[PDB]
RNA sequence: ACCUCGGAGCAGAACCCAACCUCCGAGCAGUACAUGCUAAGACUUCACCAGUCAAAGCGAACCUCAAUUGAUCCA
């Protein structure tokens, strides 16, 4: 580079030589002098120069605009509505292609966050990831993914490449735990049992058409065949697959993690796992 | 390994198999309406990015053995505006920007044509928006037919 | 950030492609972002100013400016309006040309 | 003088509409279009609430 | 006519279609004051959900 | 409008604005017409139809409402079945 | 004495234009009950709020008048 060759001359850099980049340090304007004084930008008398101007939204006495308009329940229950971070098929393909989350293992919320493909906010009322069909075509992944919402086109696209998609539920506490497991492990609490979906999400997650994690697996093949028939591209048999065992991992409900069970305690220093015998605890953590 | 009282085996004791959700019902779901996808030529080519991909499904209607003879002839009669020089039926779709949905619409069109030509006792509802003029013109045309002899 | 895996045939789905070895013999060089992408970004200051930024240039940047002008002059019908920043080795172009510049730099092999 | 009354249909139940009526005249039975059945049905005046 | 094109002119039959000029809309404003919510619908190409970077 | 609160030193929001208006993420504010459910017996069907509309606000009104609300009400929301989901983004707008 | 709304002059020929200026008026009435629903494009009382007109379309037969009026909250 020519810059260090220039620096080879150029007396040494010290604390007497430093200078900000031009444009970064805008100069302060002071009320002293002929131009900036004698009124100091406040104008002549009234409420303006004296600073006692009426509040924002006041219009001089006439009924204000923000009060004239009738009330309407636009943001009525805004803090109670559920939200789902969109995850597109092309973004998932990009994640797979760039050495991020590995299709050779089941893909769930924690894997997506650790690969940093989605950022889930348990506060601000996000209930997980919703799968969308933006990159339905040019999507050759062959993944076993677990999401919280999915469109039928995304289900078709994923099932079409030899993969399996399932739709699970997480309460906010389990959402936080599964998105940031390490802080939960440093918290010192035993792993809780995942809660059942609310009464209005029950028919969604017990429906085999949405690939719900609470629906009977006796209706999955007929729905998969129906999707394949609707969209062409005949359905592949994944039982004859070399990764069928990995694709079958289903992560039992009331089990936030894969190999871990509710009630266990993780000791990160002196790495081991504590199990709560006194079978009353087993009854609580299993029921 | 871990199983809770809401485990799938306890929730649905009949469906306890390991491969019970992945077995293909190809043995029974092999009717004549399956529309063998191998014998349909599907082309995905229109300059997308106006962002609407195009679905084009074409198939030689005459040599389509998976469609019965009388319904095949009825389709050839009632959709003759979609038959190319080589005799193949042409169906295209532009509803969405996903070729998946476009192909789905094409297949639905094929199924609807097949199951509409199969059931001939359908009652055609009268319309008087575009064909009223044509029928009146044809009537006043046929009004001009009166000699005794002519041939060919 | 993990190194992208060795794919058998490029470009991969979603259009990713690694930089080629050895680096092209050019007076300038454009590094990749930490996530292995082409450092061409859209920018909008006011509601109007659409610009593109080529950010990680290394070497002389005037050759890159010459190449960018020669490449985008036929597409625009005029020479592009451009700002050169040597101290922070970036190249600012008036107008949106992000996809064109990404494809162009990929074809040059950066 | 003139009173605004509420007219309720029999078929297409639940659909009402307000019309102006002279007070001295008998209760109104009128043909009116009912959009929940997409045809004109009878409407009978019920529960007058206005005085203009 | 179609069989005329079939065997007389040995050519593929052309079919035409009466199209109309695209509907006129004014230049889109950043703040469409007092326009109904459907004002934004006259300026889309595809009526399908979009998710840009997600 | 309580630019600085006596408890946290934070800007506050006027809740009348929240009760009356909806903000699209593009920057547009949607309101209802005044009098859209008052004395419908003296109004023509065209007047009532134009009163039942959800309309946009001025640039001045939009900046005023942005000042009157906090940045929490300007974040990108991802509701499940939002009827205004498609209106949160602008398309084919030039400068 | 007046305070809101409309017509005429001043203000002669696109628009606008004051007055404790000159004159008239209004705070209704009458008839169908599609006085249904939607929807391009426009006007606009010099802001806003309000207000005004309207093609195409879906259905169904084959609107007069100048003003005639009152936001939000709340009931
Ligand atoms: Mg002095
Ligand atoms: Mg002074
Ligand atoms: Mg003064
Ligand atoms: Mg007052
Ligand atoms: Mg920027
Ligand atoms: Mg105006
Ligand atoms: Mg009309």
């Amino acid at each position: 580079a020519r810059a260090l060759d220039l620096l080879r001359g150029l007396p040494r850099v010290s604390l007497a030589n430093l200078k900000p980049n031009p444009g970064s340090k805008k100069p302060e304007r002071r009320p002293r002098g002929r131009r900036r004084g004698r009124k100091c930008g406040r104008g002549h008398k009234g409420e303006r120069q004296r600073g006692t101007r009426p509040r924002l939204g006041f219009e001089g006495g006439q009924t204000p605009f923000y009060i004239r308009i009738p009330k309407y329940g636009f943001n009525e229950g805004h803090s109670f509505r559920r939200q789902y971070k969109p995850l597109s098929l092309n973004r998932l393909q990009y994640l797979i292609d760039l050495g991020r989350v590995d299709p050779s293992q089941p893909i769930d919320l924690t894997q997506l966050v650790n690969g940093r493909g989605v950022t889930i906010q348990p506060l601000k009322r996000d209930y997980g990831v919703q799968l969308v069909e933006e990159g339905a075509d040019t999507f050759t992944a062959k993944v076993n993914i677990e999401v919280q919402l999915a469109s039928e086109l995304a289900i078709a696209a994923i099932e079409k490449n030899g993969g399996v998609v399932t739709t699970a539920f997480y309460d906010p506490r389990s959402l936080d735990i599964v998105c940031k497991p390490v802080p939960f492990f440093l918290r010192g609490q035993p792993i809780p049992k995942r809660m059942l979906p609310p009464e209005e999400l029950v028919p969604y997650y017990t429906d085999a058409k949405n690939r719900g994690y609470l629906a009977d697996p006796a209706k999955f093949p007929e729905a998969r065949l129906e999707l394949a028939r609707k969209y062409g591209y005949i359905l592949p048999d994944i039982t004859k697959d070399e990764l069928f065992k990995m694709l079958c991992t289903r992560k039992d409900p009331r089990q936030i993690f894969f190999g871990l069970a509710p009630g266990w305690v993780v000791n990160m220093a002196d790495k081991k796992i504590l199990k709560p015998t006194d079978e009353n605890l087993l009854k609580y953590y299993t029921s | 390994e871990f199983k809770s009282i809401y485990s799938l085996d306890k929730l649905y004791p009949e469906s306890q198999g390991s491969d019970t959700a992945w077995r293909v019902p190809n043995g029974a779901k092999q009717a004549d309406s399956d529309i063998p996808l191998d014998r349909l030529t599907i082309s995905y080519c229109r300059s997308s990015g106006k962002v609407n991909s195009k679905a084009e499904v074409r198939f030689h209607l005459a040599t389509a053995e998976w469609i019965a003879e009388p319904v095949r002839q009825k389709i050839a009669i009632t959709h003759k505006n979609k038959i190319n020089r080589l005799g193949e039926l042409i169906l295209t779709s532009e509803s969405s920007r996903y070729q998946f949905r476009n192909l789905a619409d094409c297949l639905q069109k094929i199924r609807d044509m097949i199951t509409e030509a199969s059931q001939t006792p359908k009652e055609p509802t009268k319309e008087d928006v575009k064909l009223h003029r044509i029928r009146i013109e044809n009537m006043n045309r046929e009004r001009l037919r009166q000699k005794r002899i002519h041939s060919a | 950030i993990p190194d992208p895996p060795k794919h058998e045939h490029y470009p991969t789905p979603s259009g990713w492609q690694p930089p080629r070895d050895p680096p092209p013999n050019l007076p300038y060089f454009v590094r990749r972002s930490r996530m292995h992408n082409i450092p061409v970004y859209k920018d909008i200051t006011h509601g109007n100013r659409q610009m593109t930024v080529i950010r990680k240039v290394e070497g002389d940047i005037w050759a890159l400016q010459k190449d960018v002008e020669d490449f985008l002059s036929p597409l625009l019908g005029k020479t592009p309006v451009t700002q050169v920043n040597e101290v922070t080795g970036t190249l600012r172009i008036k107008g949106y040309f992000d996809q064109e510049l990404k494809a162009w730099l990929l074809e040059k092999g950066f | 003088k003139n009173i605004l009354v509420r007219m309720v249909s029999e078929a297409g139940t639940g659909f009402c509409f307000n019309t102006k009526r002279n007070r001295l005249r008998e209760k109104l039975t009128l043909l009116h279009y009912d959009p929940v059945v997409k045809q004109r049905v009878l409407f009978v005046e019920k529960k007058k609430i206005r005085s203009l | 006519v179609t069989y005329i094109f079939h065997q007389l002119l040995d050519m593929r039959e052309p079919v035409f279609e009466f199209v109309r000029p695209p509907p006129y809309h004014p230049k889109q404003k950043r703040f469409p004051h007092r326009q109904p919510l459907r004002y934004l619908d006259r300026y889309r190409d595809s009526h399908e959900p979009t998710y840009g970077i997600y | 409008l309580t630019y600085f609160s006596a408890r946290k030193g934070k800007r506050k929001t006027v809740k009348a604005v929240i009760d009356r208006f909806l903000r699209l993420h593009c920057g547009l504010w949607v309101r209802r017409k005044a009098g859209y459910k008052k004395k419908l017996w003296k109004k023509t069907p065209a007047r009532k139809k134009r009163l039942r509309e959800f309309v946009f606000c001025n640039k001045t009104q939009s900046k005023l409402l942005d000042k009157m609300t906090t940045s929490f009400w300007k974040r990108r929301n991802w509701y499940v079945d939002d009827p205004y989901q498609k209106y949160h983004d602008r398309t084919n707008l030039k400068v």
